């Protein structure tokens, strides 16, 4: 029953990786928290056609849930509601694309989805940290998964982004300058996502 | 009825059932007591070869040295001769240091030679298993070591 | 936030002035209030950090991350086991017995050789392993007593790099029987078998080891499913030969079996809850490491160099939790490198062994190791 | 060599088949073959194991549980679910049982996953509760103590239950209602054996021994949604120790302050000392006969039990609790402990008799009309089924224990036990 | 008390108690109030201070029966003295004419016997 308009019904594996860092506020957090929920409003959340994970990485990964979590997805809109604010002094994006590689997306049990990853960087992850990005970026290419970079803030990672596309055929950056250009770009997204449809 | 084992002569050994030989250790053996339950430990301390002390402990908690010189200690200080404590009341006997333990039963004695001697009682018959060798009637299985493998050489079963 | 206990009554009393909540002794903001943590205070924001997880400050509460941390299965000492799900627990059986194996994914099955290491009847320790990686052929690595490695029984010089196996001497005579990134094994030939083993194995894992779930009930669990309640039932369920004496009752104070010992044990492992270890007491609870240094001196041939085995167990646990205590000296147990060779707690590994300088091409993404490194220049 | 089956030794190629060293027992045959050289040995069939004797049916090999072997088909009870030996394994079932987080002792806890601590605490603190997170609260127990820094005789536990509608507080020996929750439906006080068991709502129950031990039993609704000392009832048990601040305290005594409702009462110290606190390790005379009498527990009576339930928390609850225990004629601090043992293993249906003319007496004389005649109705039974009809309670509600210990008035069907006068009339002598 | 003074048994009991670590057995203090009653009962001033929670003695397991339980083996703080019995049917001049702790009170018949401490019939026994 879509809520208002759109509902993806179809085999799909979804994980989300809302950013940690200082760089989003703590009302552009819950903007960014906003955004993720009124995403998944719109998807056929079961584990028969939709699986989703909200990840926060504030330098470790904090997924609250986990796309083998089977329950009502009132009660995921709850708790993707409920992410906390880490409030971080800096994020990790290698760190998180490790984290989906290796504890999420490791044990491949459902080819009829497709993985697909929505990083929203808002901060640059240092150099130092930046040693494996590429190398974690081509092996999520080999277990079949889109990366979705969105550069949601100014300070969000140009450089990453356009380089997380680079190397893949569907990795698809949605820049951004402010959070309020996610409920704007909403529906462009899921578009976006669908068609990549696994049906 | 009670067994006897004596570690007399210098450097000699007479377990509880007759077997006898020579060992002179220096790691304070241990003469007397069971490997299940031990509650209890006669320990023949030796120096340099020589039968030096022999100490009791109780349990893990009571350590009692009597020397062969008449001298006495708690463990980590001297003591006058008489002294009843706890059981083990350590006395002179007929001229022999005399330490006495009934409620565990035994008695411990060196004489002016200093031939140590022990006294077990029966309710230990096939159950101590110290270096006097287990209170079995039979006298060929007394060099039974703390490994459980019943060897022929005085001196292994010994260390 | 316990309300409805407020219930007492007024009294005329001074307070903050509208908003700010009391601290420990001041009116400090309501968003300034931090966190506490093993008796600390934090400001908000703060980043302390766990093993792999970071935890951060938010307002009067702790954001962690749930992350898996790599596991270990310590053998130490006289049968100290510490499943990779932290266990410590003792069982002192002499036979092989599978430390560790993927049931799942048939990748390893390290085993462990265990006999009496003294006269003591409580006192079993390995001295030898059996990684059977499977995927290099069927190798069947031998990490012996006296940390000598042998492959398919032929003897192996070290640095051995074949496909995976990078079987090579630690700082500390250890060979370090390392994998594809997976298996770290150490065996340094004497008791100490840590095994590290990364979250891909999470939940996949058997033997004495138990799972890597990260649950402790789970980690008595037999082959035949039921978790057992006593420690021998576990330990002989994991048992490979079908002649080995099963373990009964499995003893707990040795110490009893040598009464002598019991002052040297009380007085000689309280170290680890004296101040020195005061540091590392918050990182690691030193119940089971107090636990294990008492079996231990108690239990063993030699008194002395079992302390050592067991008060260097407990500062290598801290150590890989970060604190790093120094515990080394007269009195304590001391490294004595050999001529050359320097102490220089907390040193590094790359920079020496020539065979590195010859190799400038490897990478040195290895930390401190408290051994024998070599002077500067050398 | 030996008929009806053929015998082979090895192919003597490079020592790779296995000979009678690796002998495949079913308790063997799952686990990987051995580690040695081809022995030239015999073997059973490649489908048959050599269990007991000689060979065996694959899979009709037995299972084993506590040692003992099970053939296939039988089947176990653990908890309330059951197992079947099948195939060398156990198919069990799956209904996560009640959890219960009982506080033994005077200074030790025991979570509902089953980690056990020390945690000795002056103020008051939170034992259960459910204003956890972002889920409304719909209770919570205080275990609130009173001069019980270290485990003393003049020590006295204040229990505070704030179930939805009012604090039932269960102070002293006696339960006083200083408020009444709404829905009294549900809300029975059932003073069976040597406790004053309840039964707050549909599925938590706080069990009393009227002294020191207060046991929380819950069912499968408050999995992961309860907090406080007896930890998040998750399953797993590492993390029974976050601090009310979310965080997984090393130490016990670091994670209970953060319970502690009043914020300015007391910060327990981080004692150094291990064990042998108070008295022992400073009494040789104390520590050594604390540790001989804190050993029935292995004794005999306690055998049977000793493998279904480990007794080492227990021995250690003994150990303390009674070095610092001054005990003076209320010998209690020690007998509490072992009737706290006794208990556990009760609810495995191991009832086991202890209590003797010395060791811990109790008696129930006084209760049986002594005000004349005295004739026996009254006795102490080890096991005394704990909720029993009754005038009071005559229907059969629902119970969190089985059978529990104490004083029982066994009246025959005539004449059920009454509720105010202590003894068993008429039927019809109920209101 | 105004009897006969309890300072001696004061005395007695604060010393024999700090000195005994009475563990689980607690005899070492209550054996000195015991006596104390006991002196006490010997001036007939007979006092009831066992309580349940205070050196509590119990009687259950003499009534413990084959035949379920017999209800007669019952805690009396004074008692009587030397009780006529089937092994001790004739009167004796005791030393001391009360004496606590456990009696079978049985009915008028059936006195006493002594191996299976159950009172029968005067015939069951010689
Ligand atoms: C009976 O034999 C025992 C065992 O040899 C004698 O004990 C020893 O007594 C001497 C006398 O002083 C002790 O010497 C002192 O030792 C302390 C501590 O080592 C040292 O600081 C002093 O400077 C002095 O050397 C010796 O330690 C002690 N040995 C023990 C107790 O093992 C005992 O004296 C003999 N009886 C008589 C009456 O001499
Ligand atoms: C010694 O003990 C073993 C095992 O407990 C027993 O089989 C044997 O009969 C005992 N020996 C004697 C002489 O009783
Ligand atoms: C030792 O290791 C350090 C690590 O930074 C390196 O810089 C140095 O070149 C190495 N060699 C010496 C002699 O210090
Ligand atoms: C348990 O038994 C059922 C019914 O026989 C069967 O379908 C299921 O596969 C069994 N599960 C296991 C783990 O053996
Ligand atoms: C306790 O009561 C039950 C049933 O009332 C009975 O079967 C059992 O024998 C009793 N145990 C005693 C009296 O020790
Ligand atoms: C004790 O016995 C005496 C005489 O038999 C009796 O008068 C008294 O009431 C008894 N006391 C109790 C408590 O039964
Ligand atoms: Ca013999
Ligand atoms: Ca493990
Ligand atoms: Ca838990």
């Amino acid at each position: 029953p879509p809520l208002h308009d759109f509902y993806c019904s179809r085999l799909l594996d979804l994980v989300f990786l809302l950013d940690g860092s200082s760089r989003l506020s703590e009302a552009e957090f819950e903007v960014l928290k906003a955004f993720v929920v009124d995403m998944m409003e719109r998807l056929r959340i079961s584990q028969k056609w939709v699986r989703v994970a909200v990840v926060e990485y504030h330098d470790g990964s904090h997924a609250y849930i986990g796309l083998k979590d089977r329950k009502r997805p009132s009660e995921l809109r709850r708790i993707a509601s409920q992410v906390k604010y880490a409030g971080s002094q800096v994020a990790s994006t290698s760190e998180v694309l490790k984290y989906t590689l290796f504890q999420i997306f490791s044990k491949i049990d459902r080819p009829e989805a497709s993985r697909i990853t929505l990083l929203l960087m808002a901060s640059q992850e240092p150099q130092r940290m930046s040693r494996n990005f590429v190398r974690y970026v081509q092996g999520l290419k080999k277990k079949k998964v889109i990366v979705i970079p969105v550069g949601i803030g100014p300070h969000a990672n140009l450089k990453q982004i356009r380089l997380i596309e680079k190397q893949a055929p569907e990795n698809k950056a949605f820049v951004l300058s402010s959070v309020d250009e996610l409920e704007q770009q909403r529906d462009e997204i899921v578009s976006y996502l669908c068609d990549l449809a696994p049906e | 009825s009670t067994a006897r084992c004596s570690l007399f002569g210098s450097d000699f050994v007479n377990t509880f059932d007759g077997s006898m030989y020579s060992f002179a250790g220096y790691c304070s053996y241990l003469l007397a007591g069971g490997c299940q339950k031990r509650s209890f430990s006669i320990i023949g301390d030796f120096q340099n070869g020589k039968r030096v002390s022999l100490s009791v402990y109780l349990g893990e908690f009571f350590d009692i040295h009597l020397f062969v010189n008449g001298t006495v200690t708690q463990g980590d200080q001297r003591v006058s001769m008489p002294y009843a404590s706890k059981g083990l009341y350590l006395e002179t006997e007929a001229g022999y240091y005399k330490l006495s333990g009934e409620a565990y039963g035994f008695v411990a004695r060196i004489d002016g030679s200093g031939n140590f001697q022990v006294l077990l009682s029966d309710r230990y018959f096939n159950k101590t298993c110290g270096l006097c060798g287990n209170f079995n009637i039979f006298a060929e299985d007394d060099f039974m070591t703390q490994e459980g493998t019943l060897t022929s050489d005085p001196y292994d079963f010994a260390n | 936030h316990i309300n409805e206990m407020c219930q007492e009554r007024c009294v005329d009393g001074c307070s903050c002035p509208e908003g700010q909540l009391l601290d420990e002794g001041l009116c400090v903001e309501s968003t300034e209030c931090p966190c506490v943590h093993s008796g600390k205070r934090y400001p908000p924001g703060t980043s302390l950090s766990r093993d792999c997880n970071t935890c951060i400050c938010r307002n009067s509460q702790w954001i962690c991350s749930n992350e898996e941390c790599p596991g270990e299965c310590l053998v130490t000492g006289q049968s100290h086991f510490k499943s990779f799900d932290n266990r410590y627990f003792t069982f002192s059986g002499i036979c092989q017995y599978l430390l560790a194996r993927d049931c799942q994914d048939h990748s390893f099955s390290i085993v462990i050789e265990t006999v009496q290491c003294a006269d003591d009847r409580d006192a079993v320790c390995t001295r030898s392993v059996t990684v059977r990686l499977p995927g290099l052929h069927n190798s069947l690595v031998k990490l012996k007593h006296g940390a000598g490695v042998a492959m398919d029984g032929q003897d192996v010089q070290l640095p051995l790099l074949k496909g995976d196996l990078r079987i090579q001497h630690t700082v500390t005579a250890s060979v370090r029987l390392s994998y594809g990134e997976d298996l770290q094994m150490d065996w340094d030939g004497r008791g100490r078998l840590l095994v590290k083993l990364s979250p891909v194995y999470a939940g996949k894992t058997c033997g004495l080891c138990g799972n890597y779930n990260g649950n402790q009930g789970d980690d008595f669990l037999t082959p035949s499913g039921l978790a057992e309640p006593r420690v021998e039932d576990f330990g002989n369920a994991w048992k490979l030969h079908g002649d080995c004496q099963d373990l009964q009752k499995q003893h707990s104070d040795p110490c009893a079996l040598n009464p002598r010992m019991t002052r040297f044990s009380e007085e000689a492992c309280a170290v680890l809850t004296s101040p020195t270890f005061e540091a590392c007491h918050r990182a690691v609870s030193p119940l089971p490491y107090l636990r294990n240094c008492r079996y231990d001196v108690c239990s063993c041939s030699d008194g002395r160099e079992c302390l050592c085995g067991a008060l260097a167990s407990y500062a290598a646990a801290c150590a890989g939790r970060g604190v790093r205590v120094a515990w080394r000296e007269p009195g304590r147990c001391e490294l004595n490198c050999p001529k050359g060779q320097v102490y220089l707690q907390c040193g590094t590994p790359c920079n020496l062994t020539c065979r590195s300088l010859s190799y400038p091409d490897e990478e040195c993404n290895e930390a401190c190791l408290e051994g024998c490194f070599c002077p500067p220049g050398l | 060599c030996r008929p009806p089956m053929v015998k082979l030794v090895c192919p003597a190629d490079n020592l790779r088949a296995e000979g009678l060293e690796c002998t495949k027992t079913c308790q063997n045959y799952d686990l990987e073959c051995m580690s040695m050289g081809c022995v030239s040995g015999c073997l059973c069939p490649p489908g048959m194991v050599r269990h007991e004797n000689r060979c065996v049916a694959l899979e009709r090999c037995p299972c084993f549980h506590q040692g003992k072997e099970y053939a296939p088909g039988e089947t176990v009870k653990i908890g309330c679910n059951t197992c079947v030996c099948r195939d060398r394994k156990w198919n069990c079932t799956d209904h996560v049982c009640d959890a219960t987080c009982s506080t033994i002792g005077m200074a030790h806890y025991l979570t509902f996953d089953g980690l056990k601590y020390l945690f000795p605490g002056e103020c008051q603190y939170v034992l259960v509760q459910d204003y956890c997170g972002s889920n409304p609260g719909t209770f919570r127990i205080l275990v609130g103590n009173k001069g019980c820094s270290h485990p003393s005789v003049k020590c006295k536990k204040r229990v505070t239950i704030l179930v939805e509608g009012g604090e039932i507080e269960l102070f002293d020996g006696e339960v006083n209602v200083k408020r009444p929750m709404k829905d009294e439906t549900h809300f029975e006080v059932v003073e069976s054996g040597r406790y004053i068991i309840l039964l707050l709502g549909k599925a938590l129950s706080v069990v009393w021994d009227r002294h020191l031990s207060i046991s929380v039993v819950l069912k499968q609704t408050y999995q992961e949604k309860v907090c406080g000392l007896c930890g998040n009832f998750d399953g797993i048990q590492n993390n029974d120790l976050t601090s009310s601040n979310l965080q997984v305290e090393e130490d016990p005594v670091d994670f209970g302050n953060s319970w502690k409702v009043s914020s300015q009462c007391a910060d327990t110290r981080k004692v150094p000392l291990d064990s042998s606190p108070a008295t022992c390790h400073n009494n040789i005379m104390k520590q050594t006969m604390v540790d001989s009498s804190c050993r029935i527990l292995t004794s005999d009576v306690f055998q049977d039990c000793n493998k279904l339930v480990d007794p080492e928390p227990y021995l250690d609850v003994c150990i303390y609790d009674t070095c610092s225990c001054e005990s003076i004629g209320d010998c209690a601090c020690f007998c509490d402990t072992i009737a706290a043992y006794a208990h556990v293993c009760a609810q495995h249906g191991k009832v086991v008799t202890w209590r003797t003319a010395t060791l811990c007496p109790q008696s129930c004389e006084e209760r049986n009309l002594r005000e004349n005649g005295y004739e026996c109705e009254w006795r102490y039974n080890s096991c005394a089924p704990a909720c029993q009809v009754t005038c009071q309670h005559p229907e059969p509600l629902a119970c969190p224990v089985q059978c529990v210990e104490g004083c029982h008035a066994h009246c025959p069907p005539g004449k059920i036990l009454d509720e105010l006068l202590q003894t068993c009339v008429d039927p019809e002598d109920c209101p």
